[PDB]
């Protein structure tokens, strides 16, 4: 596979994101590192699908709401950043605020 | 030209009267006062203060006054107050707690906190910045406990063991001076300050003192090794000698005595009590009643801390890692009456100390978080303290942090080096972001370097990406390690060249003055009174007074932050 | 035929414990209203000194009970219990500093027992 | 007072006449006797033996006949004996195989294993207690192999390697003085055992001896560099001048010789020939017939250990990782019927020795797992051994822990150091639980700390709730991995200051007495014989009769423990 | 996300229990490191979920039984241990001979 | 769980081919440590099934075709070799040439 050190890092933050997803899909409502992880993931899975940068800084304020999550989540998180091969290398994706 | 308040906090961390929330407790600490001057604050980056002829002076050597790092805009917590400040740091020590800068141009400057070419910078405007917590009761059984304690703002371990042998996995011991050298030499590698325990048990002086000339910093007297009255009076008589701490898990079995007993044995001699009110051991069932006393310094270890819904059943099973007569020495063990009455004896300033009892029955990285879980469950049962003022809970906020930074320091002998955010002490410092208040640690600083960081992809182009997690930083690294923390060791072994015969690179402390000290020392939390622990009810009472409280279902510090 | 991995196949049989070596009985009371547990190996006239019996038989003495394990006394609880002699050199030094030396100077841990107040020094 | 059987050995582990299984095999082993004396066994715990006063001594100082270090009621499997005793270890050796405590009170106490202040505890009632394995065909690739040896009990890697350089991939070679002390440098950080060999190539002396002064522990023959008449001529001279062990894989194509050839090379003098069934390496199809001589110390490698339905398929496509005139080569070189012959001459004792041959052709972690499994298809297959009495496998368990531990060692040239649990000896000693027996090492013990410990969750209130897994301990820290692990050199080397010349702080071992050593010297794998390979069907016969075994469809200590 | 040390740990548990799953899902009998993944990751999800200390005592006795492992696992796992954030905080569940 | 370091590392191996998996799923042609990753988990979950060496050297040539991944993926993979613990202990599986 030739992994390199943020590809095996960051195979953690898609393991997180699974496991946040299933605390969703029975009822729970999401924390703090659960909600990071969710979106963080689709941010890098989005990148890999080929979306734009642009595209991404939208969709990442809607992948969660705070019926979704605990009390204060929303406001814990200001932004979430994420580094993903898009087509064209390595860009940054930076989502402010996407809990509302 | 005047900034409002909210504005005023946002760009440079609250000031005077503005308060700030603990975490997801409801908690509230205030600003005390403020060292700045308004309009010359110091900060970092483009076009901002800290810059050469301006903030920045462009005129001094390093000798000259000037700071190797400055932390600006604190929002300091410590048992010497809550206050906004400037911290200096220069030879890995607190050198400035004040207004940093360049007195050039700005009015106010600390003269000994001059920014100029040598000074790094840290940003701790909207930072909380404590002391590294000091743990005194740890089980050194398996390294990757240390970067557990790192997490959560632990920067000095005080312990004994050899790893996972069944001594260590049950006592904070580590017995004899070949083990003592061996671990020794062991702590050149690890990233945090470490002082260790010899075993206080034998009835001749010399098989105990030859612990402490080796190097151990104190002992552990401990019942697994038998805590009858000769080890408890031969480790006391070399303490004595030797200007160390003893630390004492009793009998409880009650088998060479009851608590009257051991008091006896220690004769008035300063000891510490660890996990005083007895779930972690010690004579059944009245083992607290010695946070009454003035010779003795009280910690708690961190399970029964604080008391809750699942606290019994988990020690229950907890108790059985370890098995009629088990059932019943069980039931003498643990204690909803003992375990109530440990939150509100934390909260009157009778019990000074928190420790983890890392490894074996408490948590490494569990100290801090779960002393502000208690305080939190306090003001939410008994109200504000009485000695509040304005709304805020600064004076339960100062003795409850004084529980894992400064008492432990004292009791130790140790104080003069770490513990407190004051000048003259080593820069072991913890910066948390308010949200994050207790649970995770943002930035370690070890002697003045950072050692331990939550921060994000080394891969990308800035360090905020994910993933954000603890990561080693490179205080840790190669030879950094050495100069950026302390190996504490008993003034014996220092003046016999134990160091230099090792092999040592790490700062050497010096262990003292812990011999003529009592409870009056432990700040915030100096109370002595009468205990009473009934043999059939197991009712406490203070001085005559029924002590009861009740488990809480949920503690804030706990599902919002962690993943599992 | 089923495999339990590293199961024991024991031999038939049964192990006795602290062979050839006198056994006493005595009765011992709990005085104390907190209980007390007493080890397999702790020199018995040095126990607790609440706890009530004839201080000279336990002199040179310990449980006769499996190694490790401990004889427990509820508050106010009076029972029997088997001692067995010490071996080896028949010293004990510290634990409750009654003897510290041979345990044939029965006299002079009797004086000791009696002027700390261990209950039932004749 | 009398204890029924099944009790005793649940609390202090089995005793005379009992037998336990290993793992999941069908292989029991059988208490032999005890050193104990029932009624005074050692334990460590509330209210156990091992308190000052009682167990433990509270008289006497370090130096007085007291233990670092005791392995309390350990059942031991080792050539020497399958037997239940205590074991004390002092300054980091075996001192005492008895039965510790404290002579005060307790009878039958070995004299030099007082329990005493200076006294850690292990508790391995319940457990085997084996010395650790010897692997002498290691190639340094990847240091990630290290924690893979200690995880299966190896504690001693004996081979060479740069790293993954095509050389090192191939040979078990670190060649010429600067890439012998780079490794002996790299050593340094490595929390295993280790010995060098370096190149046995060349047609004149000084290249070749050149390296063991430089610090090599030994030579290695490999067909790849010339294993020529002359290179294995020169390396023997070099040998038997040094008192260091030459290894030899010979030439496999048969280009300048047969293996007559290569033994007349040799000319009678000491070799270890490795993987001598040959799949591995050597003279097609013959070269197991190495494995009769005398002056033969013939070892395996693991992959065609034992003889498996998938052995033969997988070893076809791994020698494609390599590539008419191909298919022919690798049908000459892949063979049942050697394989299977190589099942039963381990379990004659005519091969001596198992090794891993780790990431050459071999499997770093399962010497010790599969030398087992070879054991058990040999008893499922033939039977018990004519030498068993009490339907235990007691015999065959000394033959086959023989091949791992002592006679590696003394085919080394090392067992005055390691290689067995004898008093005299360093304390390399692996715990295991009966159920992981030759599977997971519950603890590895290297020079008397703990370096490797199947060990759970460090942030948890006791070490064992989950995730359990392999972890370094504190003896692989900081200055503690020096003290806790040996670098084996020749005599030369050390007489000439390499250690100090290139600040080498391990322990530093003597290689010698291996020229004066043959098959006889191997422990219950002495018997040399006429092997035949017949050259057309290659049908093995020993002493006239033919050897024919038969693959297993199914192992134990396979997929009962392993994740993948 | 913030992770401490003993998060990325834990995060393994979950995916041997995942692969373990799916394991028993393709009619594998389980063996000792898929069972003790298994049991101990439904001890730490039901720690998530709000259960008592007390209910995943009893709960955990039932999550496989000997028909779902391999001959002699059940004899093998004397206790499984786990620690997990409770809405009261860190906890110890310890569930004694959990199969059979 | 008694996990030894080749049992931790090789979990990561079956969490890449998830990964890959749920991107091959959703329409997406895969990249070279994707493919390698799916024919690796492919050939280590065959040995804990108890399939032979043998069988998973054939299946292993036809887990992905050359419609399954980006062009030149099949060129660059030569070999994918994989070590799995076997009903008869570890064995190793090279599969050449994997996708055609
Ligand atoms: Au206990
Ligand atoms: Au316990
Ligand atoms: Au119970
Ligand atoms: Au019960
Ligand atoms: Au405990
Ligand atoms: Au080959
Ligand atoms: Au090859
Ligand atoms: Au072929
Ligand atoms: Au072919
Ligand atoms: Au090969
Ligand atoms: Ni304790
Ligand atoms: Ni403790
Ligand atoms: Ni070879
Ligand atoms: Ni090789
Ligand atoms: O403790
Ligand atoms: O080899």
């Amino acid at each position: 596979m030739h992994l390199n050190p943020a590809e095996k890092e960051k195979l953690q933050i898609f393991l997180a994101s699974e496991l946040a997803l299933k605390r969703k899909a029975r009822g729970l409502k999401l924390n703090y590192p659960e909600a990071v992880a969710i979106i963080t993931s689709f941010i890098m899975e989005g990148a890999r699908d080929g979306k734009t940068v642009a595209m991404l800084m939208e969709e990442g304020k809607h992948v969660l709401t705070r019926d979704d999550v605990m009390e204060g989540v929303p406001e814990m998180i200001d932004d979430i950043q994420a580094e993903a091969t898009f087509p064209d290398g390595t860009k940054l994706v930076t989502v402010h605020n996407p809990i509302s | 030209m005047k900034i409002n308040r909210q504005q005023y906090a946002e760009s440079y961390g609250p000031t005077v009267g503005d308060q700030v929330r603990l975490a997801d407790t409801d908690l509230w600490i205030e600003v005390e006062k403020d060292y700045t001057t308004y309009g010359d604050e110091a900060n970092f980056g483009g076009g901002k203060v800290l810059r050469e002829g301006m903030g920045e002076n462009g005129t001094y050597t390093r000798t000259e006054n000037v700071l190797d790092l400055l932390l600006t805009n604190a929002l300091i917590l410590d048992y010497t107050g809550i206050y906004k400040a400037d911290i200096g740091v220069k030879d890995g020590y607190i050198v400035g707690i004040g207004k940093g800068g360049n007195p050039d141009i700005m009015d106010g400057v600390t003269p000994n906190m001059i920014v100029g070419t040598a000074t790094e910078v840290i940003a701790a405007e909207g930072k909380i910045v404590t002391a590294g917590g000091i743990d005194t009761h740890v089980h050194f059984i398996n390294p990757d406990q240390v970067d557990v304690a790192l997490a959560n703002g632990i920067t000095t371990l005080f312990g004994g063991g050899t790893g996972p042998a069944e001594g260590s996995k049950a006592t904070t011991v580590t017995p004899g001076p070949w083990n003592i050298e061996k671990m020794l030499k062991s702590t050149e590698g690890l990233p945090i300050n470490v002082g260790i325990l010899g075993k206080g048990h034998g009835s001749s002086i010399a098989p105990i003192m030859e612990q402490i000339d080796a190097g151990a910093a104190g002992l552990k007297i401990h019942e697994d090794w038998g805590a009858t009255p000769a080890s408890i009076d031969r480790s006391l008589t070399v303490a004595d000698e030797a200007d160390v701490q003893v630390a004492i898990h009793s009998d409880t079995l009650n088998e060479a005595g009851f608590l009257e007993d051991t008091l006896r044995a220690i004769n008035g001699r300063v000891i510490h009590s660890f996990h005083v009110e007895g779930a972690g051991g010690g004579h059944a069932p009245d083992i607290m009643a010695m946070a009454g006393h003035p010779n003795v310094l009280p910690s708690s270890t961190n399970p029964t801390r604080p008391f809750t819904v699942n606290t019994i059943d988990e020690h229950l099973d907890m108790l059985m890692v370890c098995h009629p007569e088990d059932v019943a020495f069980a039931d003498s063990r643990i204690r909803p009456e003992t375990i109530a009455a440990e939150d509100i004896l934390h909260d009157l300033g009778i019990i000074s100390m928190m420790s983890t009892d890392a490894l074996a029955m408490g948590r490494a990285g569990e100290m801090v978080l779960r002393t502000w879980q208690t305080a939190d469950k306090m003001k939410k049962q008994r109200g504000p303290l009485a000695e509040e003022k304005n709304g805020s809970d600064n004076f339960r906020a100062k003795r409850y942090v004084s529980k894992y930074t400064i008492n432990p320091a004292i009791a130790q002998g140790i104080a003069h080096e770490v513990g407190s955010i004051e000048e003259g002490k080593f820069a072991d410092l913890v910066l948390w972001e308010p949200k994050f208040f207790g649970v995770k640690a943002d930035r370690v600083i070890k002697g003045g370097i950072i050692a331990y960081a939550q921060i994000g992809d080394p891969s990308a182009s800035i360090p905020t990406p994910q993933p954000v997690m603890g990561r080693r930083m490179y205080g840790t690294v190669g030879d950094l390690i050495h100069d950026t923390n302390i190996t504490f060791m008993s003034k014996s072994s220092i003046q016999q060249g134990v160091p230099a015969k090792l092999g040592l690179k790490r700062r050497i402390g010096t262990v003292k003055n812990c011999r003529n000290i009592g409870k009056k020392d432990m700040k915030w939390n100096d109370v002595t009174t009468d205990i009473d622990i009934n043999p059939e009810t197991y009712e406490v009472k203070v001085d005559g007074e029924v002590l009861t409280c009740e488990p809480v279902k949920e503690l804030p510090m706990a599902q919002r932050y962690f993943l599992f | 035929n089923y495999i339990v991995p590293g199961e024991y196949r024991v031999a038939e049989g049964e192990i006795e414990i602290n062979a050839g070596r006198e056994k006493t009985t005595i009765r011992v009371s709990n005085t104390g209203d907190r209980p007390i547990q007493v080890g397999s190996h702790i020199h018995f006239v040095e126990v607790n000194k609440e706890l009530l019996f004839d201080r000279a038989e336990g002199i040179g003495r310990r449980l006769n009970i499996p190694s490790g394990t401990a004889a427990r006394f509820e508050p106010g609880e009076e029972m029997e219990v088997e001692l067995t002699e010490l071996g080896g050199n028949r010293e004990v030094f510290g634990i409750s500093d009654l003897t510290n030396g041979s345990v044939d100077n029965k006299e002079l841990i009797l004086q000791r027992a009696k002027e700390l107040g261990y209950k039932g020094v004749e």
